């Protein structure tokens, strides 16, 4: 599996990878934040 | 590929490392103060 | 996702078009940095790490060409670096000032770049800028001015020279330059035909870059029926300076 | 700071008011007089929408708006808080402009170019003026003006569409339709057709002007040229922008407020060769 | 630098040019080629040759077919007057079918003919982008013509195919007419809400605005260049000349960043087929996902209640 | 079947694959919540 | 782990986290600031 | 404070000194005339 | 802390220095303006 | 802490500074100046 | 030397002068704040003025 | 030499000034939070102040 | 050098005789147009009104 | 020639013929003027219509 | 003999003035006709 280095320069890919789980990360907690079970902040209604 | 000596590359970890860990102490205490003011993480029927 | 909840098929979309929007802004910038990279630092910066900007220039790139060769952009070698200027103050920003003659020395708005010094060959390997005596089947569409026989007259008046020819485009058919033979010199110079007035005096063709005198100064060809890409670039900056340093 | 082939390129000279003090650079802008000027102008006129803003009920990004002053006020001075921001923001963000202009004018000099650009940023601005200063003059009240709101101007248009029947019947507003839609035709035919040539299909080299003249001589049996296309662009791009001032011209101060665009076109239904 | 680069001074003719030899494959072209003076003025001088083979005629046939069912029922709904035809040519249409036949296929006189007529010019249409594709493709180079022409290809199916589709009737189609179809968008605005409030096609306006916006720019830029041998944008990639150099200087001094002689072309592809894309999207969703933009806008806090 | 490999360069065809498989697992992850009997958040009643 | 400093520019790195950082920050703020329980200028009110 | 004019030159900072005076003076008869009580034009409102 | 003259020119400093505080002197007076307690024209709104 | 300096440039870093400083500022000054209980110049009812 | 182009002594001087005139801007905004307080002062308290 | 193109020296000189520049905008900066609570007091409760 | 138009003086002030010519025999004939439309009815009412 | 492309006699009699042509102009404007004045007088008194 | 002609341009300074001046006028006749009392046009809107 070590091979895949050889296959994708590591800086491009480390830098894509980090901005892909940033993206991730964000996008789950603003679907979370809108529903009304899973907000945290104000609560349900 | 940097341009950075080895040197350079370790004492440039070590001080970012040791400036990461006091701006993770501070959030930590901002938190906790936070957390005394307002609770967040209410019950399934509300605050 | 349901119906009554804030979550929405819309909204959704809109959002997957922002991610795809910025992923191309990125794409596009990414692209726009093919030419004039590393960066040049000012004065009071350091030099051992180069400036590129956060959008990182992308690898170099190679283009096949027609006889078979290739071609490697980021063009390096047609920067010229090193120029007969001088900066007017030590703080960053700053402007330079030519130490010599501007004309000559190719700087400023008379500024030319080091370009292959080859014509420009054509779908047939013929040069393509060509004089109309050396083009067969190529004439003037009567309903024009005719150039050849007109007297040139600078930014101040004075006559220059006479038209002697004009240098065509083949492929893409044009007049892109008049030879002018000098006053009193029996030499030949080009004038480009967007720095020419042709009849703007009746009989005359006005250029109100240069002053009359200056003809004398423009750069020549080395062959009389073909022209190189360097040749005509630094031609175009000779008429180009005149802009800005004629007085 | 400087690109690879930028040094010979910095030198000094080409400026209208204000000698050498203001030629310089600031990172890769060129400052000028006109730049400190049309800087100034744009923080002054956000700092006013700020302030404006927070006299309002919200700072919801699209409900932000700066609204014109009261028919009651006709072409005068309107008091700040009841009209007199959206004013000074019109003057500043004129002024604003017409620096640029003039800034993009000195840039021009200094480079030995033609001024071909500043010329055509001339255009979008007599649009604004049309529409800020000339047909609120000609109309008799400041109250004309559309709002500087991301979605309240949009209300606007829609509201100055409707007063005068179906704003689709205005024969202006055609021709400057007719030429919007041409300009993104040929800007999407000059872009897919430079591309193709300098990437060309897998194994071959690039190609020539030759290949671009014979594609549409194929396609469609005539081709512009080179030089051409660039100047059919600027003409189409210009022409839009001035039909859709004159459009905004002859609504209100030559039809009436409350006419209609549907029943001008009668004038060729009853031409005396069909008309009884 | 007193001579303006609109109008060309002197014209150079020549022999006219058949063309670049095609690759094996294809019919040949004709040979009927003129010389125009007024065209030369602006730009080139030379008409023709053309190349018409199979797709060239198909299309041109299954169009002349739609066009001319059109033009018999416009004739046919004025009682064959060509007097009262004239009168009033741009108030007529062929209308799309009525509301209570769902999509199936329709009597003649209540919506018959306008399917038959779309059927016919969509073949058409996609006849010409397979022309489009096979006449790049004969020369070596690239496809992005016909990829740019596919944008708006799919805004014309999304208008008039799609979303009847999603919406489960032939009625939601505009008519074959030309003050007819301006009606009818009027009146698509006005069913769905204020389509102001639609996002995509608030998108799509901002990419049409730019289009202009660049290809002004982009046209004032070549013509200001052009002295210093600035319209050859294709040997001034391969071999970078002062003329580029001077273009990218400009813009980076004016607003801070330049492209390429190449990218910039990107940038033009890009925000033109920009526009078509998201107005098919945002067409697609009117109807079939929100029939009332306003009250999504109000939901969304684009505007107060109201 | 390796010989697949002759034809498409690895790299371009495993970025292609990753895209559309992370755009169908997308896809079908906003389809489930979009019903009322598999939405795993807030639950039925929709 | 200090070879990463190796590969990338430590001043682009320190640049990108600075203003990546301040962007979130001030992102949290203002939601916070846009709700009624934990708004601290006005109060629980609205 | 004759010193000002070795770092600065007066043909300049004369044309430049003009230009903001005339914008000041417009910019403070322009707010004037936008009230009731200090326009001297119409007077005061109804 | 003289030594920030051997960083700034003086001349574009102070100009640039002096358009700042113009500005700035423009935006509070136009703020209190625009008040009713503070405007110093017509008085309270009333 | 003093080798922040072997990193970045001084001069440009401290007008870095000040840009954002300020414009925190003004940023604050008229989140304050839009609520009702910290607007310092008319009150509270806003 | 400098990057601004200076000397020491010239920066010196410009640096005395320039204090100077700053700490007269600064007295005669403390004189204007204090007449304008007189005028009308500001920071109400929690129910008005 | 270095990235920046400082020396140690220089570097030492700027950030001493720094620092105390730095120190003295904090100090200044907590006498005005200072002031304004005592002029009005934030974070209120969960009732309203 | 010559003339900046072209035409030399005689050529000049042929064609300005003519044009002279011209222009005087358009004005008589506005002026004998302007009389009689005078007659018909006339304009510059009172500030009450005809 | 020159900038222009003219002379300082050709440019003095252009200037004499340019100079009395406006004179003429301005002129025939007076009289235009005082004939509109007995028409219709701007101006009116205190209140007029 | 008045040196002002000969640090001064004359042909620069006269275009830019004349501007000014034509400006100025517009303005003013342009404020005097958008009133009631000192239109000169038809007088009082009643
Ligand atoms: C709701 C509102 C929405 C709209 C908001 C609009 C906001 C407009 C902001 C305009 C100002 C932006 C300035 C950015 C400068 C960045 C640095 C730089 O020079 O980059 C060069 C760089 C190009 O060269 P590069 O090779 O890529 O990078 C070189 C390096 O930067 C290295 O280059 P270098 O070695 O030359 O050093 C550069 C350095 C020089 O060194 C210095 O330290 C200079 C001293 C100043 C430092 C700090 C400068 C300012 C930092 C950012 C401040 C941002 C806020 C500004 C105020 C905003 C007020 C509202 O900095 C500068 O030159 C700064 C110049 C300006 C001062 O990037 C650009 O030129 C970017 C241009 C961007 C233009 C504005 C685009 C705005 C968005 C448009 C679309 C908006 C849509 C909104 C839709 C809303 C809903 C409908
Ligand atoms: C439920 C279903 C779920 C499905 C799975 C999930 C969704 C999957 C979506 C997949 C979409 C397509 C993916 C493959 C695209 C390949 C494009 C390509 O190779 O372009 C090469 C092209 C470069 O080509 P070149 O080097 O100029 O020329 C190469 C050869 O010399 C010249 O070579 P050539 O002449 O053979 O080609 C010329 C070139 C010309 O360039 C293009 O065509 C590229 C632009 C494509 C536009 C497509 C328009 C489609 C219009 C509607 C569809 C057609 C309707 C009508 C059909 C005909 C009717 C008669 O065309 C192509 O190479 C592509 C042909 C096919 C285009 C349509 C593909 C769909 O790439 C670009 O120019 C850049 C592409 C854009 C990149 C932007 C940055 C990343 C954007 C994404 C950021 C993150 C987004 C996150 C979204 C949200 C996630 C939650
Ligand atoms: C949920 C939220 C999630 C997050 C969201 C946001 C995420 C992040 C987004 C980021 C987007 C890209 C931005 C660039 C990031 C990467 C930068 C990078 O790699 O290097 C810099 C990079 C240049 O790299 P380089 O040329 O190699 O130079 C390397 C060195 O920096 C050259 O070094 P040098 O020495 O030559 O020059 C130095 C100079 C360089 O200056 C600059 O480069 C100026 C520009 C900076 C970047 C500005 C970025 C602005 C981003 C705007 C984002 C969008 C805002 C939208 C707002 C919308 C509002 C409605 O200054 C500095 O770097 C100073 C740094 C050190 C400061 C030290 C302070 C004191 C520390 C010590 C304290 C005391 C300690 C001791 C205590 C005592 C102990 C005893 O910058 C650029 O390329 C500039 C152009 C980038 C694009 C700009 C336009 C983008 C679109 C903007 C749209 C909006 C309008 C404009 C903004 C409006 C704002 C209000
Ligand atoms: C119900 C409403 C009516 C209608 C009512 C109106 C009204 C009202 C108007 C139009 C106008 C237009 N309509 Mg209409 N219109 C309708 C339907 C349409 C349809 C359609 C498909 O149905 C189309 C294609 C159009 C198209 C058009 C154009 C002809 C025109 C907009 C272009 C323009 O004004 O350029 C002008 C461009 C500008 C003014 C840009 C100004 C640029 C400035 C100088 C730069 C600003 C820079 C900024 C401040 C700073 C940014 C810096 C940042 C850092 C980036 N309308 C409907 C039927 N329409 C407008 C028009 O013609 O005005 C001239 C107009 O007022
Ligand atoms: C009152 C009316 C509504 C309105 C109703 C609509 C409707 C409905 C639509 C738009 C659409 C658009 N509107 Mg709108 N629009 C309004 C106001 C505006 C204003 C403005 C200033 O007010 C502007 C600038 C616009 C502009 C726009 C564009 C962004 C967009 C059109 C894209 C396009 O190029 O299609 C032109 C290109 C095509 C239609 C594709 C061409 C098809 C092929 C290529 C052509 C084949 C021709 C064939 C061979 C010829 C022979 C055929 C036979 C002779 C028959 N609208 C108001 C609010 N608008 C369209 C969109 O996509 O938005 C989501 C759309 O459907
Ligand atoms: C990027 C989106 C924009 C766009 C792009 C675009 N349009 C395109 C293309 C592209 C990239 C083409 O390649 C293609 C083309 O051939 O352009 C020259 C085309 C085209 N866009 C056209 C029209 C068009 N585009 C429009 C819009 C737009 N096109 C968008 C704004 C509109 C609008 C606004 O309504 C119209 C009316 C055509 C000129 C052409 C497609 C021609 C076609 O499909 O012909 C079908 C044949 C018939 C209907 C038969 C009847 C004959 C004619 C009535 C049709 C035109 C024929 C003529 C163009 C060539 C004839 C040559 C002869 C020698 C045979
Ligand atoms: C009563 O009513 C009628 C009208 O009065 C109201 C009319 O006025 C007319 C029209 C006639 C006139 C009076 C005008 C004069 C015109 C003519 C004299 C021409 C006569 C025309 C006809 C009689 C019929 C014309 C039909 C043609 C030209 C072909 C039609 C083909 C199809 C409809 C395709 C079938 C549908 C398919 C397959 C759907 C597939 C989807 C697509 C859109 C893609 C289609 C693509 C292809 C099939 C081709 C692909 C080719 C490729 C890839 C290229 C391959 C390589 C090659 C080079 C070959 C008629 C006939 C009519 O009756
Ligand atoms: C059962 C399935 C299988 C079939 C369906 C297959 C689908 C795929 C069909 C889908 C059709 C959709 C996609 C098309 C929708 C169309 C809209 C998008 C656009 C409408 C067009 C707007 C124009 C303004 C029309 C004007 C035309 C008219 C003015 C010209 C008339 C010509 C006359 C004068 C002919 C000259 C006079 C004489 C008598 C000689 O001829
Ligand atoms: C480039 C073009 C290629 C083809 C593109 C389009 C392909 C077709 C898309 C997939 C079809 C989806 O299938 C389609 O679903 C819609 C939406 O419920 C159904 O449409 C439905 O609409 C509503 C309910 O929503 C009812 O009033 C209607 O009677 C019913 O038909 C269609 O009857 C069915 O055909
Ligand atoms: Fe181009």
């Amino acid at each position: 599996m070590w091979r895949i280095w050889l296959l994708f320069d590591p800086r491009r890919a480390l830098v894509l990878l980090f901005v892909f789980l940033f993206g991730l990360a964000i996008i789950i907690h603003f679907i979370l934040l809108s529903t009304s079970r899973f907000n945290w902040l104000d609560g349900p209604r | 590929i940097s341009g950075l000596s080895e040197a350079e590359a370790k004492e440039f970890h070590s001080i970012f490392v040791t400036s990461f860990f006091l701006f993770i102490v501070v959030a930590v205490v901002a938190h906790i103060l936070a957390w005394m003011w307002r609770p967040w993480l209410p019950k399934a029927t509300g605050y | 996702m349901q119906p009554g909840a804030y979550l929405d098929l819309a909204q959704v979309t809109l959002y997957v078009f922002w991610i795809f929007f910025a992923g191309l802004l990125f794409y596009l910038r990414r692209e726009d940095k093919r030419e004039g990279y590393p960066l040049v630092a000012d004065a009071g910066s350091g030099t051992r790490l180069a400036k590129i900007g956060v959008p990182a220039p992308p690898d170099p790139k190679t283009y096949l060409l027609r006889g078979g060769a290739t071609k490697t952009v980021p063009s390096t070698s047609n920067d010229r670096p090193n120029v007969a200027l001088t900066p007017a103050a030590p703080w960053p920003g700053a402007p330079f000032v030519p130490t010599g003659n501007p004309f000559a020395d190719g700087v400023g708005p008379g500024s030319y770049a080091q370009r292959a010094d080859v014509p420009e060959l054509g779908l047939d390997n013929l040069p393509i800028i060509v004089p109309l005596r050396a083009a067969k089947g190529m004439f003037l569409d009567p309903r024009d001015p005719n150039p050849v026989g007109m007297p040139v007259v600078g930014c101040d008046g004075v006559v220059g020279g006479t038209v002697t020819e004009v240098w065509v485009d083949r492929a893409e058919v044009l007049a892109r330059y008049l030879e002018v033979e000098v006053a009193k010199s029996r030499k030949r110079v080009l004038l480009p035909v967007p720095f020419a007035l042709i009849n703007d005096p009746f009989g005359k063709v006005s250029v109100d870059a240069i002053r009359g005198d200056q003809f004398a100064g423009v750069p020549t060809t080395s062959k009389g029926d073909q022209v190189s890409k360097l040749e005509e670039d630094k031609i175009c900056a000779y008429y180009g300076a005149g802009t800005l340093y004629a007085t | 700071a400087m690109l690879s082939f930028e040094k010979k390129y910095r030198v000094r000279g080409g400026t209208l008011i204000g000698g050498d003090l203001f030629d310089f650079w600031v990172g890769p802008f060129y400052v000028g007089i006109f730049g400190v000027m049309t800087v100034f102008f744009a923080l002054i006129g956000i700092a006013l929408i700020a302030w404006n803003t927070a006299l309002g009920p919200t700072w919801n990004l699209w409900q932000i708006s700066v609204n014109p002053p009261d028919a009651k006020y006709g072409l005068g001075f309107a008091p700040l808080a009841e009209g007199g921001i959206w004013q000074w923001v019109s003057i500043c963000a004129t002024g604003a402009f017409v620096t640029w202009a003039l800034r993009e004018v000195e840039i021009c000099r200094k480079l030995g170019i033609g001024f071909h650009v500043p010329f055509a940023f001339s255009f979008a601005i007599f649009a604004y003026v049309t529409l800020v200063v000339i047909r609120p003059v000609l109309m008799g009240s400041w109250s004309y003006g559309f709002p500087y709101g991301i979605f309240t101007h949009l209300d606007w248009v829609s509201n100055t569409g409707y007063s005068y029947g179906q704003f689709h019947y205005n024969p202006a507003h055609m021709i400057a339709i007719t030429f919007f839609f041409t300009t993104c035709l040929a800007l999407a035919l000059h872009g897919g057709l430079v591309l193709s040539a300098l990437n060309p299909d897998r194994g071959e080299p690039v190609k020539s002007p030759e290949h671009e003249n014979t594609v549409f001589r194929d396609l469609v049996g005539y081709s512009i040229g080179t030089i051409g296309i660039h100047r059919l662009g600027l003409f189409l791009a210009l022409s839009a922008v001035f039909f859709s001032a004159v459009c905004m011209i002859i609504s209100g101060p030559v039809l009436a407020e409350g006419g209609s665009w549907p029943d001008w076109w009668n004038w060729w239904r009853n031409l005396p060769i069909w008309n009884p | 630098a007193q001579y303006q680069n609109i109008f060309t001074q002197v014209q150079v003719e020549g022999p006219a040019y058949a063309g670049v030899p095609l690759r094996p494959g294809s019919s040949p072209r004709e040979t009927q080629t003129t010389f125009n003076y007024w065209l030369g003025k602006i730009g080139d001088a030379q008409v023709g040759p053309v190349y018409l083979g199979f797709t060239g005629v198909c299309s041109l046939l299954c169009g002349f077919v739609a066009i001319e069912i059109i033009g018999l029922n416009m004739l046919a709904s004025v009682d064959w007057s060509p007097i009262e035809f004239l009168r009033q040519f741009c108030w007529l249409a062929l209308e799309p079918p009525k509301p209570e036949y769902g999509l199936t296929i329709p009597p003649l006189k209540e919506g018959g003919w306008w399917l038959m007529a779309g059927f016919f010019l969509t073949v058409s249409i996609a006849l010409w982008w397979v022309r489009t594709y096979r006449r790049s493709r004969a020369l070596g180079m690239g496809t992005h013509v016909s990829w740019a022409f596919a944008s708006a290809i799919l805004l014309y199916l999304a208008l008039g195919f799609i979303q009847p589709l999603l919406m489960g009737s032939w009625s939601e189609a505009p008519p074959f007419g030309v003050f007819p179809h301006l009606d009818w968008t009027n009146n698509f605005s006005i069913k769905y809400g204020n389509l102001y409030y639609n996002p995509f096609h608030c998108l799509s306006i901002a990419f049409l605005y730019g289009s202009a916006l660049l290809f002004a720019m982009h046209g004032a830029t070549i013509l200001a260049v052009s002295r210093y041998g600035g319209e050859r944008e294709i040997e001034q990639m391969l071999d970078r000349g002062t003329a580029l150099e001077r273009a990218a200087l400009f813009w980076r001094w004016t607003m801070g960043f330049n492209a390429t002689a190449e990218s910039i072309h990107r940038w033009a592809w890009w925000f033109a087929v920009l526009c078509p894309l998201t107005g098919a999207i945002g067409i697609i969703l009117t109807g079939p996902v929100v029939d009332n933009w306003f009250d999504w806008g109000v939901k969304h806090g684009l505007a107060p209640p109201r």
